[PDB]
């Protein structure tokens, strides 16, 4: 999920973005 | 600021940010 795709790991705004409602 | 590792409060702040008047979902556990 979120944590290991942009803490454990480099994140990315097309990742953030689907977090967005 | 979103290109880098982002944990705690500095991954809520990114989402508020990247977000804005959608909000967003925090979901660390799913």
């Amino acid at each position: 999920g979120i944590v290991e795709q942009c803490c454990a790991s480099v994140c990315s705004l097309y990742q953030l973005e689907n977090y967005c409602n | 600021f979103v290109n880098q590792h982002l944990c705690g409060s500095h991954l809520v702040e990114a989402l508020y940010l990247v977000c804005g008047e959608r909000g967003f979902f925090y979901t660390p556990k799913a």
